[PDB]
């Protein structure tokens, strides 16, 4: 019960995808196993590397296996050594990835607990927020749109809704639709008074934009939150 | 109407038996001849068939552009005597190919357009590959290629041991090749299909090309490539996208060749559509000004 | 009409064919947005320019993992969304349904497969058939290919188009002058945008691909100076990495359909340009008749 893991290992390495891909969803089994130091320098470093694969099948298999490992260390070696594989997947090329990643947060806060997120998540959120590149900019929106489910009314209204309310003036209009999907989505974990001295005014706004798109959402935001 | 016959004077102005050495001895080729002036299309009909094959798309191309027909009928195929007529190489009938053409011209070789259907497909290749026709401009394959000429190997050995052993009459022959499937232009089987088989005694194939089976191999394998590194304009017939192996498709897909296909065809796209077939070939010399137009 | 749209994307996000009639209605509305487009489509950057697609269904579902969901991505697309009979249909249909449903967040320009000729003879045409019976839905998109802009150009910049460069065409006005509403023609200023290829040899050439020119570097640059153009992007050509620079990076060639017609093991390529027009380029992978030749 000591040696399936240089079995394990070798397999994590090889050339093929196919068995890479399958030995990952695998691991968790292989971690209830015996891994409370096992798993820090024995495993770990080979799960690190598959983080960055080239074939971004294996960065989802990771991705996807992450909050199982992340709850099996604890929240105070997770700031350690995956903190930054966390974030790093958020600005992948992949979109898919980066899709992940997101909803990998939300696993992540639904272990570690809502005040754990507004120190350490959130603000390397925030940051993406001011990429020169509109793809990223988007990861934002979609970042905050899954944090908002478990965050709560409080930590979603200070640290979160200034940012989405302040990209209502993005230069790129992709932006800007996704700020209006954001408030559809966002609002209900809102209190009205938010939603209709901060929220509203800025739905408004947008209705009358230069863009097509940015209109229609503007208007569907605010028929599906009651305002109208 | 009519199953009956039709001669080969009815499409070629003329024929002629022409004579090679080598080191056993001599053989005499046979083609048929059409046309005065332009370039010359040298015909390189598939297995088990003769330059008859090309009689109607000879027709309907000399009504296109002003070009000579040298329709040959190859070794062991329509009349064409040889000392060793049991040697089917890929290599012994592209030299053939050669010397008809030396033995015809060799001081004067006239541009040449290679034209080969099945497995005169793969014999053109190997002629112009070994660059044996010394003023060849173009090449066009008919309905051949490698990889699925390769993974149909044992369904044709299965077609010709299924096939008649003899015929009743010429008629019977014709009305054979229609109603098989073999051939989709009665027009053309009428005139095609007396170059398929001999007679003394019933009616029986000039060639019992089963035996040919030896020399597939050789025909098709690397038949892709080998057609790829022509440095000359090349076109390639097909009746449907579903011929292409690997090779060519990625060489078609990189714009190296030129592909028509003709859907409306069996395997003999040439006598199926030799309206169609004569078009492309046409508009492939007008295109590269290798002839004139009428 | 807006939510029957999101509910006909829905669907065939699953592979799943819109009925005869609403292909009709999509495709009547689709020639009323494109008619409004110009021969030289204006296109404001972030865009991700994609090159052929040929019909491989599930391989444009990877490629929107990879490159990001539309409409929150910006997509120009170069073309050849139709190849083969398998799913060339729901391929199709999903694009034009996105360009009906978001006007302004994709492009998609006409590829030497958009027409009558091609579809008719490599699947489409034939893929219609099985699926609706009638081939009515052939005739709605051939019909709208005449409608799809030739070319697109990124900020004033970047040159957008299938194939490549004309002799009949100098300048983007040239483009702008043209007739477009029409089948491709076999010779010409449009046929050449859509079938020309890069080249190794300086000047111009014959294209071995049947229609078109080959064109060289001392082209490119002279087109892309007189123009104010930095970048000619274009597709039409296979390349075993999904993309490639030729010409002095005057032109990149991206091809977007991994392992072509499932056998040319290939990967695709998009080009992702940014805000201010930064490029970067991302790979994939794909996503996980007669018998006889003789």
């Amino acid at each position: 019960s000591l040696y399936p893991i240089a079995v394990l290992i070798d397999e994590l390495r090889n050339e093929d995808v196919q068995l890479r891909l399958n030995s990952i969803k695998k691991l968790s089994t292989i971690a209830l196993a015996l891994g409370v130091e096992r798993l820090s320098q024995s495993l770990l470093p080979a799960i690190v590397e598959l983080a960055e694969d080239a074939k971004w099948r294996v960065r989802l298999a990771i991705i996807e296996y992450m909050p199982l490992l992340a709850g099996q260390l604890g929240v105070e070696f997770f700031d350690e050594k995956l903190n930054s594989l966390c974030m790093a997947w958020l600005v992948d090329h992949v979109y898919a990835i980066r899709e992940a990643a997101t909803s990998n947060l939300k696993k992540l806060v639904e272990k570690f607990g809502k005040e754990w997120a507004h120190a350490t998540i959130i603000p390397k959120v925030l940051a993406m927020s001011g990429d020169p590149n509109y793809l990223h900019r988007m990861t934002t929106l979609f970042c905050i749109n899954v944090l908002s489910e478990v965050c709560g009314q409080d930590i979603t209204t200070k640290h979160m809704l200034p940012t989405v309310l302040r990209m209502a003036g993005d230069p790129v209009a992709n932006v800007r639709f996704n700020v209006a999907k954001s408030l559809q989505k966002i609002g209900p974990i809102l209190d009205n008074s938010t939603l209709q001295s901060e929220v509203k005014p800025i739905l408004e706004k947008l209705t009358q934009d230069q863009d097509v798109d940015v209109k229609y959402f503007a208007q569907e935001a605010l028929t599906v939150l009651s305002l109208a | 109407r009519d199953f009956s016959p039709v001669p080969w004077s009815q499409y070629f102005e003329s024929m002629e038996d022409v004579e090679v050495e080598n080191e056993t001895g001599k053989d005499t080729f046979r083609v048929y001849k059409s046309g005065s002036e332009g370039p010359v299309l040298l015909l390189l009909h598939g297995g088990g068939h003769s330059a008859l094959s090309w009689a109607v798309f000879t027709a309907a191309i000399i009504s296109r552009v002003q070009c000579r027909i040298v329709a040959l009928d190859l070794r062991s195929h329509g009349e064409t005597k040889v000392k060793n007529p049991e040697d089917l190489s890929a290599e012994t009938m592209a030299k053939d190919v050669g010397n008809v053409v030396e033995a015809m011209y060799g001081d004067l070789p006239p541009p040449i357009m290679l034209i080969g259907h099945a497995m005169g497909g793969a014999i053109a290749v190997h002629t112009a590959s070994s660059n044996l026709v010394p003023s060849l401009l173009g090449l066009c394959m008919i309905d051949v290629v490698e990889g699925t000429a390769m993974d149909a190997l044992n369904s044709m050995q299965n077609f010709l041991r299924g096939r008649p052993k003899t015929f009743k009459s010429l008629e019977n022959a014709i009305e054979w090749s229609v109603k098989s499937g073999q051939i989709r232009n009665l027009e053309s089987a009428r005139v095609s299909m007396v170059g398929q088989v001999k007679q003394c005694k019933p009616y029986t194939w000039r060639i019992e090309l089963a035996k040919t089976e030896k020399y597939w191999d050789g025909w098709f394998r690397g038949l892709s490539n080998l057609f790829l590194s022509c440095p000359i304009p090349k076109l390639l017939l097909l009746a449907g996208v579903d011929r292409l192996d690997k090779d060519l498709t990625i060489g078609q897909m990189q714009g190296k060749f030129q592909m028509q296909v003709l859907p409306q065809c069996g395997h003999a796209v040439h006598e199926d559509a030799p309206d169609k077939v004569a078009e492309a070939v046409a508009t492939f010399l007008i295109r590269h000004r290798f002839a004139e137009p009428i | 009409f807006t939510k029957e749209l999101d509910q006909w994307i829905e669907q065939l996000n699953e592979c799943k064919q819109l009925s005869e009639s609403q292909v009709k209605s999509l495709c009547e509305k689709a020639k009323e947005i494109l008619t409004k487009e110009s021969n030289v489509q204006e296109v404001r950057c972030p865009v991700t320019v994609c090159g052929d697609v040929h019909g491989q269904f599930h391989d444009l579902m990877e490629l929107f993992r990879i490159g990001g969901k539309s409409p929150d991505t910006n997509y120009l697309f170069m073309g050849d969304y139709v190849d083969r009979g398998y799913y060339s249909v729901e391929t199709v249909t999903l694009l034009v349904a996105l360009k009906v449903r978001y006007r302004e967040r994709i492009t998609i320009l006409r590829g030497n497969h958009e027409s009558r000729q091609i579809t008719q003879v490599y699947g489409f045409y034939d893929e219609c058939l099985r699926k609706y019976g009638n081939a009515n839905v052939w005739k709605y998109f051939t019909d709208l290919f005449d409608y799809l802009p030739l070319t697109a150009l990124v900020d004033g910049q970047i040159f957008c188009l299938h194939g490549g460069l004309s002799p009949s065409i100098d300048t983007l006005d040239h483009i702008r002058a043209l007739d477009r509403l029409q089948e491709v023609p076999h010779e010409g200023p449009m046929c050449d945008l859509l079938w020309s290829d890069p080249d190794d040899r300086g000047g111009w050439g014959i294209s071995p691909r049947g229609a078109g020119y080959t064109f060289g570097q001392d082209i490119s640059e002279t087109f892309n100076h007189a123009n104010g153009l930095t970048l000619v992007s274009r597709a039409h050509q296979l390349v075993m990495e999904g993309y490639n620079w030729c010409h002095d990076r005057n032109v990149v060639t991206i091809f977007s359909a991994p392992n072509y017609c499932y056998r040319c093991g290939n990967q695709a390529a998009i080009m992702e340009l940014d805000d201010t027009l930064k490029y970067s380029f991302l790979q994939f992978d794909p996503a996980p008749t007669p018998d006889y030749f003789l």
